């Protein structure tokens, strides 16, 4: 219950967390309230990557202590947010907004997560596509080696049963040809 | 690259499926094919018996 | 194909006319003579001389063996793979739209959270300098 | 009129009566098998035997174009359309993954903001209590 | 409508070969089988 | 796809469930009003 549930909802997140860079960015945020929010968020990522290790995450990450709190005043904070609710947007409105977002930046552009709304630099976009393409090509020959090895394994496992089928098909073809010859002979002989 | 990635992922998934459940399907396919072979063989044997019967009687 | 009663390929495939289920003549002659012409699996009465019918396999067309490389098998594989990929895309779009809807809700509640934390930060601040001024004045 | 699952005209249309929604029969039965009989978009169960309702209408006269009156053009058309659809699937999967990462970071900010609201509420409460005690101890003129 | 009587059997399984696991492999098999059977149809026509 | 009454695309498509037959809503409403709730093609009572 002390641990956050937002990362308990798996939705595959980053195995590597930089406490120093995250805290530096949080302190460099000009807004004080949002800076505190990002600072405690950086503490949250540090806590998550420290005490909950993902497969591939480095071990031995140092956790950060958090002061204890109460669920009643947590519900009070949630009530403050809930009374600060405005009107909720319609799902059709949200779908139209994201469709306009897709049309402005198409499926590849929104699929690439390095495209912030403030990134108008063509050189930075080319560098992002280059790094993503390098990682993609790494995936290409890794999965190609895996698939080729597995296909070779199943080939050497199943070729013995594969060889029988051709001979059985040849026998079926010879049988059908002989049957056609036999029925033609049957008709011709019985008439004569 | 993304199209090739999706194609290769589908190929690997089908390869794993054939690894885990392909041998019984291959066996049952070969068994059905040789059953059809047996059906054609008994048909040709019946026609040959008809020819033999006609030839001996005549 | 599988025969119903024997679970194999029937040597003489005979069809029940009442229900259209694939049988083998010897095993169902056994079944009717040992069950008083009762259909297997149902309560219907079957007639071997009127309600049973064999199967004639004409060999006019050169028969292609049932291999996966064949075009009917290949098109069945194409439509099955299209079925699987389209249902996967449909699911992925379903939780994508769900995630985008709760994303809009999450962004609006983040804006509300930023508003209330600015308000509470200013309230805590003015409380802190109010306490400081009171402690200075209360000598 | 298009099917809900594919966005296309279904070859064998059926209708979910509970919401009056068109579906394709094979896709919807495969979906029910995979998801333990759950209607798409909703939570309520679907009956393919009773709740589904086929539509009997005239066949759609899809035109066969003069360029696609030849099997090479048919083969490259199927090739390009399959490539485009599988690229669409990969891009929407990457979009789902990246928006899941964005929502992960967003909710990190959200419960961090909740914790900052929590801590500042505690600090405001103790500051108010200390100021009330100070005003009680002091003599207001 | 009446003289046609369907049969109630199971799905006959055709085993996927090791080579034909990718979509391009299925496509080249599609072209090869198409060539083989149109050649068979042609040769059947002239031998007839 | 075409409507079963006018042979065009229905702007508000409805389906008679008892026969599973597509109709346009306004056309089927006026036809049921004219012929006392009778579906086209059949002799059963169709409820608008």
């Amino acid at each position: 219950r002390r641990r956050t549930q937002v990362m308990q909802r798996e939705l595959p997140r980053t195995a590597v967390v930089d406490i120093d860079a995250l805290l530096r960015a949080a302190d460099e945020i000009e807004d004080p309230a949002r800076a505190l929010v990002a600072r405690e968020a950086a503490l949250l990522m540090a806590h998550d990557a420290a005490k909950y290790p993902l497969p591939g995450a480095p071990p031995g990450v140092k956790p950060v202590e958090i002061p204890r709190f109460s669920d009643d005043e947590l519900a009070e904070a949630r009530l403050q947010i809930l009374m600060e609710m405005k009107e909720k947007p319609a799902p059709e409105v949200v779908h139209a907004i994201w469709n306009r977002r897709e049309e402005n930046l198409n499926a590849l552009r929104l699929g690439l997560g390095y495209y912030d709304s403030d990134s108008e630099d063509g050189e930075d976009d080319v560098a992002n596509i280059r790094a993503t393409l390098e990682a993609a090509l790494d995936r290409l020959m890794a999965s190609a080696e895996k698939g080729n090895k597995l296909e070779k394994k199943l080939n050497l496992h199943l070729g013995g049963y594969k060889n029988r089928a051709e001979m059985l098909r040849k026998k079926l073809g010879e049988a059908h040809a002989a049957l056609e010859k036999a029925r033609n002979a049957l008709a011709g002989f019985q008439v004569l | 690259a993304y199209t090739a990635q999706a194609y290769l992922s589908a190929r690997r998934a089908h390869l794993a499926l054939l690894d885990t459940h392909g041998k019984n399907a291959w066996l049952i396919g070969n068994w059905h094919l040789e059953g059809e072979v047996k059906a054609v063989e008994k048909e040709l044997a019946e026609t040959k018996r008809e020819i033999d019967r006609v030839s001996l009687a005549r | 194909m599988l025969c119903a009663l024997s679970g194999e390929i029937p040597e003489e495939p005979v069809v029940s006319k009442k229900t259209g289920v694939l049988f083998e003549k010897r095993l169902i002659l056994k079944y009717l003579e040992e069950h008083n012409n009762i259909e297997p699996g149902t309560t219907e009465e079957l007639d071997p001389e009127t309600d049973l019918l064999p199967i004639k396999t004409s060999r006019v067309v050169r028969p292609r063996p049932p291999n996966f490389t064949s075009i009917p098998s290949l098109l069945k594989a194409f439509q099955d793979e299209w079925d699987a990929l389209v249902l996967e895309t449909y699911t992925t779009r379903e939780q994508l739209a769900r995630v985008r809807e709760e994303l809009a809700t999450a962004l609006y509640q983040h804006d509300a959270a930023v508003r209330v934390i600015a308000r509470l930060t200013r309230e805590r601040d003015e409380a802190r300098e109010a306490l400081a001024r009171l402690t200075v004045t209360g000598a």
